[PDB]
RNA sequence: AAAAUGACA
RNA sequence: CCAUAGGUUAAUGAGGCGAACCGGGGGAACUGAAACAUCUAAGUACCCCGAGGAAAAGAAAUCAACCGAGAUUCCCCCAG
RNA sequence: UUUUGUAUAAUGGGUCAGCGACUUAUAUUCUGUAGCAAGGUUAACCGAAUAGGGGAGCCGAAGGGAAACCGAGUCUUAACU
RNA sequence: AGGACCGAACCGACUAAUGUUGAAAAAUUAGCGGAUGACUUGUGGCUGGGGGUGAAAGGCCAAUCAAACCGGGAGAUAGCUGGUUCUCCCCGAAAGCUAUUUAGGUAGCGCCUCGUGAAUUCAUCUCCGGGGGUAGAGCACUGUUUCGGCAAGGGGGUCAUCCCGACUUACCAACCCGAUGCAAACUGCGAAUACCGGAGAAUGUUAUCACGGGAGACACACGGCGGGUGCUAACGUCCGUC
RNA sequence: GUUUAUUAAAAACACAGCACUGUGCAAACACGAAAGUGGACGUAUACGGUGUGACGCCUGCCCGGUGCCGGGAGGUUAAUUGAUGGGGUUAGCGCAAGCGAAGCUCUUGAUCGAAGCCCCGGUAAACGGCGGCCGUAACUAUAACGGUCCUAAGGUAGCGA
RNA sequence: UUGAGCCUUGAUGUGUAGGAUAGGUGGGAGGCUUUGAAGUGUGGACGCCAGUCUGCAUGGAGCCGACCUUGAAAUACCACCCUUUAAUGUUUGAUGUUCUAACGUUGACCCGUAAUCCGGGUUGCGGACAGUGUCUGGUGGGUAGUUUGACUGGGGCGGUCUCCUCCUAAAGAGUAACGGAGGAGCACGAAGGUUGGCUAAUCCUGGUCGGACAUCAGGAGGUUAGUGCAAUGGCAUAAGCCAGCUUGACUGCGAGCGUGACGGCGCGAGCAGGUGCGAAAGCAGGUCAUAGUGAUCCGGUGGUUCUGAAUGGAAGGGCCAUC
RNA sequence: CGCGGGGUUGAGCAGCCUGGUAGCUCGUCGGGCUCAUAACCCGAAGAUCGUCGGUUCAAAUCCGGCCCCCGCAACCA
């Protein structure tokens, strides 16, 4: 429908990405969780991208 | 001898040109037209490099020069007039503000030691050394006076501002992305004058001011931008206008064909369809509506916001009342005594070519800057609303378009009654609930004409009011004042807005403060 | 430039 | 004009027939895909030209792989 | 014969005699039987040619992994109770 | 003079009868139209198969024409009909589910058969441990319904018909109280059977499960019981169980 | 007059007459892989295609749709041309990562680019089309009449169970 | 005639502030001049209009340079190039007139020839047009191959085709009809996690606007309320209602079950690594549960030496995440 | 009760076109012009946008039910 989907890009450098829904027409801003990297074995921020 | 490439870009609900693909090179000069509130502006910044879009198509082309006037042109009242035009060069400016930190900086370390020897050998090569007198020659070029030159931007008058600006984007660059709307530089005489300089300049640059005849001048292609996408039509102006609004009424005449061929297969399929017989070929044209798919049609976003300006006491005998102002702020006095009487009514168009002081004289008029003149004696029960020429105090501490409409009000309800006036003007549910202060040009203009539909300003201003409306708009304001009960002492530029308008004239020219002449269809026809 | 009509006695 | 074209005479060769095999010039569709158009049937059926007792091919501007084999043709594997 | 079902008024046959419909080739799998048995077996071809040579090659005795690779282990996983 | 008139040869074919395994694979008999013209006829040529010719009917092209005849591809393909040949012994079904360009076809499973390997594996009965919400019943709930009592309130008229409503009605009438019924999509109650698990004797040529070779079948019919639909009609139709 | 040889002989086909349209001659058009033939040993009072069908009175309105004809201003647009940008390889520079000349390559594609279409007019004996609702006249009925909406235009003459 | 590129030469290019219309690099301060000058008159061209400029003899031999305001020095000098420009040539494109020599001739005459075919010759007319070959855009029922669903109380029309909830469904599971009733193709960065706290509908009485019905104070009642969304089952330890902190809406696995003919779908304690809430016990692998969805092929983006057709690379595949 | 279209001021019609103003031509009424009526000029009146609901701050407009009007269909052997 309306909410169309995004990839939440590491920023511990490596390349992974968790991949999400979100609608746009209430917030265009972007999504900020600290999630599981499992390349690198920490929890770090993930930024939203795409 | 590069162009450029496409973008999309999209500030929130409903994206704005959805999958734009252009190309801009040559020698040919796009004229970028569009509605207000819809791309344009924030195309070309996108197009300079400084901003990237959202689904970020890309336009790269990084080995050229790129000069860009934008919009904000009061952004700096701080840097002196050298230093602006010298600021057009960006790697100049940003080398010389960490060069300069040498007399600023009382102690120096050992990674400062080549630092500034790097960063010296730098401004050496892109020849630094003759920034303020390259400049000064081109700045006096445009017809900026020397004696100006070390003054800061605060002291110099809008009309002159735009001569400077100019002078920026002037750098020796081969293509420049113009927001020039000449809004307060529209003498005819400076018209006439930026309209040579373009013209016998060889650039692929791009220009974006809703002017009608300046863009026949000096604009050979139109890149509008009005429905979800910018298409380009050459021809000037308005052998643009003829294909634009014909390929939208040949579009509404191909629509209405297949409207009108589908309403005439369900005669045959609503008749003969139980029918034994015509069964079969009933169910033939039942299945060839579905593959019809009449396209959709968009609404054009150049609409007619609809305001009207109403009273709420109506003074009857007069309300001016000027006795002698002999007001100058550094030089000769602007005016020496300026007797004057409105008698409620009067829209009274002050008028003059632009350094001459006619907006430092509606300033004083109302009171801000105290003149040495013995009072403006306003009428017992005058409600001023003031339309500034720059007006950018009023959208600051980040409300949001809902929140700097709300105070605004005397007995009229919060939720509702402010929502409707705020969106007559062509602010839709979803536009309201942004920041006020990331509006755009004539929403900036269309606020502060929404400020005086609830406050209901007995005697009005506006100072300049068409200077960012998209044509539209300004045949709105145009029909809006004119019917409008009341008082109004206004100064504009260009001249149908004020031949059509109701006006009683008072010119400034050194020295003496010509008054009244009638309809201004006279006042040129006395000359 | 527009300018039609008016019951018997 | 010379000369060519043309004409006559003489000598030699060819012509046509034949079952299959062989080389070349053209070349389908039914059919299968559980319909059908890419594809398959298939360079098959058929038409035509040529030759021999056989015909084509044939003596590396080929393979292989840092070791080597040595023109062409046919059979068994590699291998469904 | 076809059917849920036929004396069926559902099909076929006038009768006799002769002919008339699950085959052949090559591959693959399973059962029976025979030979040899961690081995079994040759094909083309040579051959005084159902003998004997021919072991090119095929199947089996080792699997795991997409693959490099490892190997009674191997794959997943940073590693597996 | 005439694509003139009546009418035999000549060219045709409007009506009726006979004929219909005929004298004839379109004729005979009695009548009928044209009969100097766009007529008719003899001999010889030319046009050929997606082609010919057509005063136009899809007509004629050798008794064959919405695409001739002969031979070849060719034993085209046919989920469709028909047929399938000697004898005895053992076991012995299905007409269901799921999917399907599928519904009269087929594929996997269910049901049959042969071989191998296995456990008081399996079946009946008694006792024990269980979850129901069907039949029945009931009206606290969801709806519905009839009486009787009280009665909010919604009406009807009487007034200066200005206010307060001051007085009236032959009205209806919600909620609660007592009594009386109905329900597949109601349940404060609730069986018989069935089903699942455990233990125990007897009986049953393993009747049970797993693997592997071969199938057939997937059009069902009637009868009893519980039903949907129909008219509690049909040798009607769709399910469950025997 | 012709037609379904063999169930239909007719109102069907043909016809003289009428109109439109094509064709300037090596004519248009047709049979031909092509050479070539017919048209025609003809020449616009000729030849081909289409429709109507003696003769008489006539043949009304509509060019919006689909065809055909004319226009060339502008937009879009093929092959062709190959300007630029990105990658692969590596002489070398470093004896680290990395960078990368020349060439050869893979790809992207600037510029040039006609007809057609979009656009502007014409043509209906070119294919085709040719309207609603409301009110109103001395009893009743009906509208000569009026209002309004729409369309490219709203069926005229004649005829009418 | 006009565009485009290339070479050669010559000209060519300030305000700010001065003796002056000085382009950049700085090598240098001595060149220049009589291989005829300072100034004189005499003419083009250009010119943010003062001047550069060079044909010109005569006059005949001194001018320049350094300095001077300047961000910068100076046609005082030469070279290496830059800008704008004219002339030659130089290679090409576009158009317009002409030309003959390819090509055409189904114009005329001669010969082969006792020949309205064909060939050769002379000539006239068209003439690089026409026409043909390869490639390409348009048009193309003239022509050819083919398609044009199923269920169904015969066929057509209408309805339906996948998923969710209740009844028919006969008290385990399942169970049909063109049987009776309703929904879905989503939403949420909080509407998820955790910790702390809280309890409704509807009525009566009293109370300013206020009213059958807002907000408030007491009492009855009991979940008859509520749940993002249809229905069923559920919910007080709340799954309903508020607030604080947060990202467990996480990665690799998974004993053991449920349900399907299969493809598949669902539940799941616990183990390893890293988080969140709470003092802690503990809870957390999305939401009260059940709808909110489509296999394979083909291709797109990112990561990863797993492979890399002589070798080193690479293209291309494979694996992981995803469209 | 199967399918479409329509319901706006006295008549005929827009405005639903992606929700922020109830509009056009006639018509009624009160004046003015005229001897008087037409024509014409000036000024105003009326609509719950069929009714009742539902998201909306806000509905003629978006969604749902009902009523009324106009058409069309309800097949061949
Ligand atoms: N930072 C932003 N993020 C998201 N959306 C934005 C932002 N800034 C502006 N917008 C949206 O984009 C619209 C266009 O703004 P823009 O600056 O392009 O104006 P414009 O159309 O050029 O107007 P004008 O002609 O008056 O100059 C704004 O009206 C606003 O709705
Ligand atoms: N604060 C000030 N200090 C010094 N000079 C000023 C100041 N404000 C204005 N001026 C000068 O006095 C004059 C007044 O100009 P002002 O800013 O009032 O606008 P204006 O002349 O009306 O111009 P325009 O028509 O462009 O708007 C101008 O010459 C301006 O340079
Ligand atoms: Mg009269
Ligand atoms: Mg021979
Ligand atoms: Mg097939
Ligand atoms: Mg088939
Ligand atoms: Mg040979
Ligand atoms: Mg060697
Ligand atoms: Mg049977
Ligand atoms: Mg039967
Ligand atoms: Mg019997
Ligand atoms: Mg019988
Ligand atoms: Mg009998
Ligand atoms: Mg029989
Ligand atoms: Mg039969
Ligand atoms: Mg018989
Ligand atoms: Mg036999
Ligand atoms: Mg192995
Ligand atoms: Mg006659
Ligand atoms: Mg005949
Ligand atoms: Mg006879
Ligand atoms: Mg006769
Ligand atoms: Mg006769
Ligand atoms: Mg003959
Ligand atoms: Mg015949
Ligand atoms: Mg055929
Ligand atoms: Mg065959
Ligand atoms: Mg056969
Ligand atoms: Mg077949
Ligand atoms: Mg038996
Ligand atoms: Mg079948
Ligand atoms: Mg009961
Ligand atoms: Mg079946
Ligand atoms: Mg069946
Ligand atoms: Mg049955
Ligand atoms: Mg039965
Ligand atoms: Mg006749
Ligand atoms: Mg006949
Ligand atoms: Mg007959
Ligand atoms: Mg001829
Ligand atoms: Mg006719
Ligand atoms: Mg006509
Ligand atoms: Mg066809
Ligand atoms: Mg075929
Ligand atoms: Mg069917
Ligand atoms: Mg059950
Ligand atoms: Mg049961
Ligand atoms: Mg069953
Ligand atoms: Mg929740
Ligand atoms: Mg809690
Ligand atoms: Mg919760
Ligand atoms: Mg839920
Ligand atoms: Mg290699
Ligand atoms: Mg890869
Ligand atoms: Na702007
Ligand atoms: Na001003």
């Amino acid at each position: 429908g309306i909410r169309e989907k995004i990839k939440l890009v590491s920023s511990a450098g490596t390349g992974h990405f968790y991949t999400t829904t979100k609608n746009k027409r209430t917030k265009p801003e972007k999504l900020e969780l600290k999630k599981f990297d499992p390349v690198v074995r920490q929890h770090v921020i993930y930024k939203e991208a795409k | 001898m590069l162009v450029s490439s496409n973008v999309t870009m999209q500030f929130g609900s409903k994206p704005l040109f959805e999958n734009i693909s252009v190309k801009f090179g040559g020698g040919n000069r796009y004229g970028l037209i569009g509605a207000n509130g819809s791309g344009k502006s924030t195309f070309m910044k996108i197009l300079g490099g400084d901003l990237e879009p959202t689904l970020g198509n890309v336009s790269l082309d990084p080995n050229e020069r790129i000069g860009k006037l934008r919009q904000d042109q009061f952004a700096f009242e701080e840097f002196t007039v050298l230093d602006t035009v010298i600021m057009g060069h960006k790697e100049l400016w940003e080398v010389k503000q960490e060069r300069d930190r040498i007399y600023a900086l009382p102690e120096m370390s050992e990674e400062d030691g080549y630092k500034v020897a790097d960063l010296e050998v730098k401004y050496g090569e892109m020849d630094g050394y003759s920034a303020e007198a390259r400049a000064g020659e081109l700045l006096l070029g445009v017809g900026i006076p020397v004696e100006q030159h070390y003054g800061p931007m605060s002291e110099v008058a809008p009309g002159w501002k735009l001569r400077v600006l100019l002078a920026q984007a002037l750098f020796a660059d081969p293509d420049i992305l113009l927001l020039d709307q000449p809004t307060n530089n529209l003498d005819i005489d400076t018209i006439r004058w930026l309209e040579q300089v373009l013209n016998e300049r060889d650039s692929t640059m791009i220009i974006i001011s809703h002017d009608r005849h300046f863009l026949n001048m000096v604009c050979t292609h139109m890149a509008d931008l009005d429905y979800g996408e910018l298409r380009v039509y050459p021809g000037n102006y308005d052998e643009y206008m003829t294909a634009a609004t014909q390929a939208r009424e040949r579009l509404l005449a191909d629509n209405a064909k297949k409207k009108a061929q589908i309403a005439e297969l369900q005669s045959f399929v609503s008749r003969f369809s139980a029918n034994a017989s015509k069964s079969r070929q009933a169910t033939s044209r039942a299945r060839q509506i579905d593959k019809i798919k009449l396209e959709e049609v968009k609404a054009s976003s150049r609409q007619n916001p609809f305001i009207r300006f109403e009273q709420d006491k109506k003074l009857f005998r007069n309300a001016l009342e000027v006795e002698g102002l002999t007001k100058g702020f550094d030089n000769g006095p602007l005016f020496k005594n300026l007797n004057l009487l409105l008698e409620v009514g009067e829209k009274l168009a002050v008028l003059g070519t632009n350094g001459v002081g006619k907006s430092t004289l509606l300033k004083t008029l109302v009171g801000d800057l105290q003149p040495d003149s013995g009072t403006v004696k306003w009428s017992e029960n005058a409600r001023i609303g003031y339309y500034a020429q720059d007006h950018e105090y009023e959208f600051e501490n980040d409300l949001t378009v809902f929140e700097w409409m709300s105070q605004w009000k005397q007995e009229g309800d919060d939720e509702q009654a402010v929502r409707s006036i705020l969106g007559r003007l062509l602010f839709s549910q979803d536009d309201i609930k942004k920041p006020a202060k990331v509006l755009s040009g004539g929403e900036k203009g269309r606020m502060l004409f929404g400020k005086l539909m609830m406050q209901k300003p007995n005697i009005l201003i506006m100072d300049q009011p068409t200077n960012h409306l998209d044509m539209e708009s300004i045949e709105s304001l145009n029909m809006a004042l004119e019917l409008y009960q009341g008082t109004l002492i206004f100064v504009s530029h260009d001249r149908e807005f004020v031949s059509s308008l109701a006006t009683r004239i008072l010119e400034i020219t050194p020295e003496r403060v010509i008054d009244f002449s009638g309809n201004y269809e006279d006042y040129l026809r006395s000359k």
